């Protein structure tokens, strides 16, 4: 298993490459060659989760059949006998594997910095270039720094 | 388990009717 | 079943190719040849989802028997019984397994800016050349930047 | 079941494929050779569906044997019983796998701008050349966009 | 399973062209060579509906054997059982696959425009040369354009 | 097992070895060759764990079957029988074996100091570069101090 | 199984040795070559636990069925009978033979002494340098001695 160990890292860091090439596909023609640096953490899960559930709808019960006795004398007797049929899901489901648990990614700029809005700008267009999603816990920063 | 089988039977009852 | 986990790696970078592809046929006639850059980020779900629904019809019941015996005397005795058939729709789903869960796609546009009209004129014709859905939580960005 | 998916992704380049071939055709002519530009998202649903029904008649039903007793003394009796026979209705439907649940259509026409009478008139001929469907969530953009 | 589809889109794209080539047959006579372009939609269902209907006959009951038993003395007794034969209908029907559901037809005249007249008149002649049905959901758009 | 153990070593050492790479790719550049000296802990947990849940939802019963006799003379005798359905989900889950428990990365800048601002500038694009999760109880270190 | 034992000690060496690598690493550049001197110990557990976890949940039952019986007269009389279901998680866990139970390193620094602040600071690097965790147990010593 710890093959298997060592090829889910390789995924890993295939993923990884993969989104610096986009990166690189995006920022080069706008920035230039050498003018930005970026690199990319992606965490991935590789549990075997598999879910039944079964699912029914209160609120909407079909009677099957029915007994009702009610006497009268004073003395008020009321029975009942009920069945009912319910509506019923029954759904499998069974999730892939590996999966991006948490994505990172970090853009430095070479100064000579940059304004906000351009920075802002460059951000929106990494917003899409990569998937950011922030209700999974995705992460990305960009910063104008100082290049030696 | 018990309701995997449970819809299993359903799926049955689907390909019968 | 890591192989697996690779080839739908694989299915993911082919559409983002595919949908790449398709962004610059439209895009090359109007904006022209290095006036603009785009990158696609394409998340597909690989579940195994498999459902099973019996649904009745609670409020159109037909007896099939019936019992009523109602006699008085003062005492008054109301005894029912009685049997029902319902409407009865049994589904089996089986859906696809590699679905597009969400898709992202920005485009910016070389400088020299270009007004807002323009802008959201490129943005329609986005729309419906990638197939922008909003309530499957797609996002398209287009922006107007500066190239270096 | 991976190419089987990949076989999907192909079927789906093929729909969008034809009805771009059915767009050139119709607006070749009408517009003419590099004046407009055309994509096509085709999203195509690949479930499983597979229902069965059984419907009832509750509003006339056959009355096939019966029992009345109906005795007076004062004391009244009146029991019952009745079985009846209902219109059975058992219909087993198998959906076809593929099918095309939304189509997303743009055309961006050259300017030199194109008046509102005639691009609703390009509209009106590409409803019917394309088989526009708004219940099914189809959508048709038609905008007259400035080519570089 | 996905090879059948293939062949599905190639019987929907083989009807489109049979439609076609009788529009053509129609309107090269009536209106002449390059004045008209034409193209049409068909949406093909290949469901497999397989329906069992058992129908009665409520209001034409055959009594079959009768017991009423009815004493007096005051005492009025009235038992009475009954057995009915009732008309029995039992049919099973099996729809054929691939079936229109829909059919989108549009047609555009060269100017040079049209009177209403005439486009009524063609419009006419369409109605029956592809066998417009409405009540299937069918559209019909005729229209004079500039051809550029 | 020992072995495994060994082999277990190898994959902390490789990840080690991989973060300290994507952290001269970022740095490399950003400071200098010689400037900055940084190492990286990462402590791997291997064990197995193997979960399976059985959870209800106690707020949305749905009744089966249900009988209910309620009498009265004075004596107020409610007797009752109820029996439920529950929505139920069933979900096995089973953990992937060597997951990444703490990360501890430290970076030392050679003087010649740097200002705050620019060292928070590191530690932000380092977080995002190694993939900081604070939750986790990672820690991450940027110090300037004097090379010799 | 002493060649077992033999090749744990085997293990517990390699990890030392390693740590002390990453020392080297760290402070050859910043002190320089012979100016310091430092050792690692390790200490690693290798027991073979192996835990079977049973939970429910007390405060969310949801009833399966139930009787209740109250009838009075004065007498009172209050029965009841309720079965329930509880969420049920049953977790299966098999640690790591062998895990770091406690991680000592000791680094005294060549005077000409050093001060306070860049010994907190070598402190602070050390600190990720080797992973350290105060909560495990793990001490790390840095002073400044003489040298001969």
């Amino acid at each position: 298993a710890s093959a298997a160990r060592r090829k889910e890292q390789e995924l890993e860091r295939s993923q990884e490459q993969a989104l610096r090439e986009k990166i690189d596909s995006v920022l080069l023609p706008i920035l230039g060659y050498g003018n930005y640096t970026a690199q990319v953490d992606i965490q991935m899960d590789f549990s075997a989760v598999e879910q039944t559930r079964k699912r029914f709808d209160p609120n909407t019960p079909a009677t099957r059949s029915e007994y009702a006795l009610e006497d009268y004398n004073g003395s008020v007797r009321k029975e009942s006998t009920r069945n009912f049929e319910l509506d019923t899901t029954i759904s499998h489901e069974r999730k892939q594997t590996g999966t991006v648990a948490r994505q990172t990614v970090s853009v430095a700029i070479k100064d000579r910095p940059m304004s906000e809005s351009e920075i802002n700008a460059i951000r929106q267009v990494l917003i899409g270039t990569v998937g950011f999603d922030q209700g999974r816990g995705d992460l990305l920063n960009v910063l104008s720094v100082k290049f030696a | 388990v018990d309701g995997i089988q449970a819809e299993m039977r359903a799926m049955m009852v689907e390909a019968t009717n």
